[PDB]
């Protein structure tokens, strides 16, 4: 019966290099008897052919002992040849993620670890793959093979093997709408909703298909059934989580030990809600090196004392179902920790999350929250094709009066205020024109480069003044210092002027936590006053208040 | 025939990751290159082809048809440069009138050089990860590739020569898949001799948009000082920022006499009467700032730089330039479109109107500094963008000074 061939992909080695040309390896009598019987029957089975003297190129091939058994395995080592060889596309980037996958009653497995042999390597590729079982005592001239099939350990088999079956399994799926087809490895799974009675005729259907192109499968039940582990999830046929989750208890911890215990709840926390992770990598601030056995400062154990009791018990997500609605939800945990979940009916998770902010030294609630809405809908696009709605802890109030006066372009979708401590609000506002009334401080900072001595004052409309000495300190230090000391000695209402750049950037950034205390008290004197105009003037332009203020600190 | 083509001497095709797409978008690609491939225009490929150029899908407006838009940003950079044997209209931006026509489908009439066609590679991707990803490449020449009107230029340079010859007034310039006609015409005739040029494409082997510009009516943005009564201490410290901050661009500009009305601490809501010694200053300045601009040139070696500031309540202020404080063009965007609802949507559409101008004035597009976080950028701008150019850009991320100054 005529079958259909398999069509090669042409392969090609990276331009200006040539074939591997490595050394066999010596091995004992006893490989050597191993890998001719082994090779005897792949020869037998088409895979490789015996090749002559000229094809130059080899390939060291090796014999592993499998998990102390009677049996003998053969191991080419390509390295050299993949360093070699073109580079292809791999359309196994990603893995699917288990909250996307959509719920099936039945699911079969069928085994193609033979259809793998079934697919031919380019002809005029053939000859890279040389290699050579030496020969007994080195006496007469080693066996030369080439390969025929795609061989396990080269670069691009996984690629063509892959997009070899994906082809043949094209118009069956397509034909075939109410199945899936998932190409994991060796073995083929399919699921559908269909009753087990139709979902066998199917699966019989399939085999005929494959049989189109001689490819054999192998009329056994699988021994995969549902649950299955795959990728560090165990995948049920409603239902889905991580595997088995523990986290050691330890008298002793060492870098090692966080980043591996900081791994485990990354991976945890896409369906545990809760898991937070701050205390903790921030004991792992910033070096290579297991290990050194580093303390738990008094919040890690709080903070990882609170995940051990949300692992207590399993938690599963559920599968994904079209014709419904998806909803993200986030919560505010504190320390920059952010923490979602995502469902499409009440309490029932597809999945959850965390989301932690970056590098930086001043921020604010309302930008923290907004990367993380932008975190969650890419992820959505990428696992559900579209955006969530969402649940947020911030007044309508609120966000629409940070989007309209924020220099930066910003944006949200569609959402709703969920009323649940605690809510994300704006700390204080800075006035859009100078205060009648309310004094004026003209404030300013020095410091000497070399010395590093300054000052930092201020001197008002009333008469009011202050010049205090300091030490230990930079021009952008002391030019903080000064808009901070108008703050302490104002009244709620107040109308500072400055002619630091710097110190501008940083509040009409305006953040409401900061690396430096010094950027945190000007925060906290914010908050106390009811009204603040903050004006900028340049520099030596022969003004009053300020061309003052700049001699009595300048020295 | 085709006529070959070759990569830039040092470098591979482009290796560009896909982007992830809606729901929405994939249907639409997955049906556009199902006819695609049908017509001879794409050929799906295997494995041995690692070269890939982000896709998407863009409905032009008003309307319920996609566009199908490839990312060539990187192939364009990358493949080599294609002088022949255009540099620019300098009187496209002088016209009244000015017409632009989607002419991309004439491209696909002609056959890609097969080296050079892996390289156009592409991928319409499957939500969550699913299937493999559908790969194609270009048969034919593709819309938004800098090749393509280059290759095709022969070709439609003698498609019209009539149109041109019988009508030697009007102006015709070509930027990638867009055709730009100008005229001074009455906007009625404008539209006639228009809609005949397509019917004459049309025959002569949806172009049926136009999107009409006013050159003549572009609206240019000079610094300007306010004119008030009643000076406060606040009004003149602004005035005098402003005034520092201009000379930094106008040598001739002077502060001494308005700074020496500001002589002791006062209140910064206290009026204060101004001299004669500052209204003359002040005068003096105006007229310096009615002048244009010392030592400004265009060299056309140089990149564009556009920057655009956010001025609230649906304002946005804007500059070109190549060279810092040598502005070749300010404007601000005092329209609606977008929100009061969408910031992001007000920007892309800021970004567009402000590329189209820098192709009809320069023949080039600028690269866009930005006011908006990376990551908000590229999460929503290709929900809202309807061109089919796609400019360079980078992020500002520090709230500039000279924000207000602008407007
Ligand atoms: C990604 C994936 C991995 C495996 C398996 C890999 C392995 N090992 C098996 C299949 C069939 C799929 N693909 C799809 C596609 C759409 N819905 C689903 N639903 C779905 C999958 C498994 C179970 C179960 N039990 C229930 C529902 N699976
Ligand atoms: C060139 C100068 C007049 C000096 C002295 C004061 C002075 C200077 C500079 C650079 C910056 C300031 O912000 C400032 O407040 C100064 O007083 C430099
Ligand atoms: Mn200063
Ligand atoms: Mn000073």
């Amino acid at each position: 019966v005529p079958i259909s061939p398999i069509e090669t992909v042409p392969v090609k080695l990276k331009p200006g290099m040539d074939g591997p040309k490595v050394k066999q390896w010596p091995l004992t009598e006893e490989k050597i008897k191993a890998l001719v019987e082994i090779c005897t029957e792949m020869e037998k089975e088409g895979k490789i052919s015996k090749i002559g003297p000229e094809n130059p190129y080899n390939t060291p091939v090796f014999a592993i002992k499998k998990k102390d058994s009677t049996k003998w395995r053969k191991l080419v080592d390509f390295r050299e040849l993949n360093k070699r060889t073109q580079d292809f596309w791999e359309v196994q980037l990603g893995i699917p993620h288990p909250a996307g996958l959509k719920k099936k009653k039945s699911v079969t497995v069928l085994d193609v670890g033979d259809a793998y042999f079934s697919v031919p390597l380019d002809e005029d590729f053939r000859k890279y793959t040389a290699f050579t079982i030496p020969s007994i005592n080195n006496e007469t001239p080693g066996i030369r093979y080439q390969y025929n099939v795609l061989p396990q350990g080269w670069k691009g088999s996984p690629a063509i093997f892959q997009s070899s079956m994906t082809k043949i399994l094209e118009p069956f799926a397509a034909q075939n709408p109410d199945i899936v087809i998932y190409q994991y490895m060796d073995d083929l799974y399919v699921g559908s909703d269909l009753e087990i009675g139709q979902h066998r005729t199917k699966i019989e259907e399939l085999r005929q298909h494959l049989l189109r192109w001689g490819l054999t499968t192998p009329d056994k039940k699988h021994q995969k059934e549902p649950p299955f582990l795959w990728m560090g999830y165990e995948l049920h046929p409603d239902k889905w989580t991580v595997q088995p989750i523990v986290l050691p208890e330890k008298d002793s911890w060492t870098v090692n030990d966080i980043q591996k215990l900081v791994g485990k709840l990354n991976w945890a926390s896409q369906i545990y809600p809760g898991i937070k992770v701050r205390q903790l990598s921030k004991l792992l601030r910033g070096t290579k090196a297991l290990t050194e056995v580093i303390p738990l400062t008094e919040e890690a154990e709080l903070e990882l004392a609170e995940n051990r009791e949300i692992l207590k018990e399993p938690v599963h997500g559920v599968y994904y179902d079209p014709s419904k609605d998806l909803i993200a939800e986030i919560q505010k945990q504190g320390q920059g920790q952010w923490t979602y979940q995502i469902y499409q009916e009440p309490f029932k998770n597809l999945k959850t999350g965390k989301y932690a902010r970056m590098r930086g030294a001043h921020t604010n609630d309302v930008k923290q929250l907004t990367e993380a809405v932008q975190k969650i809908t890419t992820e959505s696009i990428v696992i559900w094709g579209k955006t969530p709605k969402f649940k947020l802890p911030i007044q309508k109030e609120t966000w629409e009066t940070w989007w309209t006066e924020y220099w930066q372009a910003t944006w949200i979708p569609e959402w709703e205020f969920v009323n649940t401590p605690p809510l994300v609000k704006l700390w204080y506002q800075l006035e859009k024109e100078p205060i009648v009334g309310a004094e004026t401080f003209y404030v300013d900072g020095a410091a000497n480069r070399e010395t590093k001595l300054g000052k930092a004052g201020y001197v008002t409309n009333k008469g009011r003044q202050k010049v205090v000495p300091l030490t230990n300190t930079t021009n952008q230090k002391t030019e903080l210092q000064a808009i901070y000391l108008a703050l302490q000695d104002s009244g709620l209402e107040v109308n500072i002027v400055t002619d630091s750049q710097y110190a501008l950037g940083i509040i009409q950034a305006q953040p409401d936590k900061s690396e430096s205390e010094l950027v945190n008290q000007i925060i906290e004197q914010l908050i106390k006053k009811e009204k603040v105009y903050l004006a900028w003037v340049p520099a030596h332009k022969g003004i009053g208040g300020n061309e003052q203020v700049d001699k009595l600190v300048s020295a | 025939e085709t006529v070959p083509v070759k990569l830039k001497p040092g470098m591979d095709g482009p290796k560009v990751k896909q982007w992830p797409l809606t729901e929405e978008k994939i249907k639409a690609l997955v049906e556009i290159c199902t006819e695609m491939e049908k017509e001879g225009k794409i050929s799906k490929i295997g494995p041995e082809n690692p070269y890939n150029t982000p896709v998407f899908a863009i409905k032009k407006k008003d309307s319920t048809k996609w566009r199908k838009l490839v990312d060539f940003r990187e192939l364009n950079k990358r493949t080599q440069d294609f002088w022949e044997v255009i540099p620019h209209p300098a009187g496209l931006k002088k016209k009244k009138s000015v017409t632009v026509l989607d002419v991309g489908d004439a491209y696909f009439s002609v056959p890609l050089d097969e080296d050079f066609r892996k390289y156009t590679a592409f991928t319409i991707p499957s939500i969550n990860n699913e299937t493999p990803g559908i790969r194609y490449q270009y048969n034919v020449l593709p819309q938004g590739w800098k090749g393509s009107p280059a290759i095709f230029q022969s070709s439609m340079t003698k498609i019209l020569e009539p149109f041109k010859k019988q009508n030697p007034d009007i102006v015709i310039y070509q930027y990638m898949d867009d055709l730009y006609v100008g005229s001074d015409l009455e906007i009625g005739q404008h539209r006639t001799k228009i809609e005949e040029l397509r019917q004459h494409l049309l025959r002569w082997g949806f172009l049926w948009m136009g999107y009409e510009l006013h050159p003549d009516k572009w609206t240019v943005q000079p610094i300007v000082l306010p004119e008030k009564d009643s000076w406060t201490v606040n009004d003149i410290q602004k005035l005098v920022g402003k005034l520092n901050w201009a000379s930094q661009i106008y040598p001739g500009i002077k502060v001494r006499q308005l700074s020496k009305l500001l002589r002791g601490t006062k209140a910064l809501t206290e009026v204060i009467p101004l001299t004669e010694e500052a209204e003359l200053e002040l005068a003096e300045n105006r007229e310096i700032l009615k002048e244009p601009v010392h030592g400004v040139y265009y060299d056309p070696s140089k990149d564009l730089i556009a920057e655009i500031q956010k001025q609230g309540q649906g304002q946005w202020t804007y500059q070109i330039y190549q060279e810092p404080f040598k502005n070749l063009k300010t404007g601000k965007y005092a329209r609606m479109r977008g929100a009061h609802t969408n910031d992001v949507k007000q920007l892309t559409e800021a970004v567009q109107k402000i590329t189209t101008e820098s192709i009809v004035i320069w023949g080039k597009t600028p690269k866009f500094k930005l006011p908006i976080q990376k990551e908000t950028w590229e999460t929503w701008w290709t929900e809202y963008w309807q061109a089919t150019w796609i400019p360079e850009w980078e992020f500002v991320n520090t709230p500039p000074l000279v924000k207000l100054w602008y407007q």
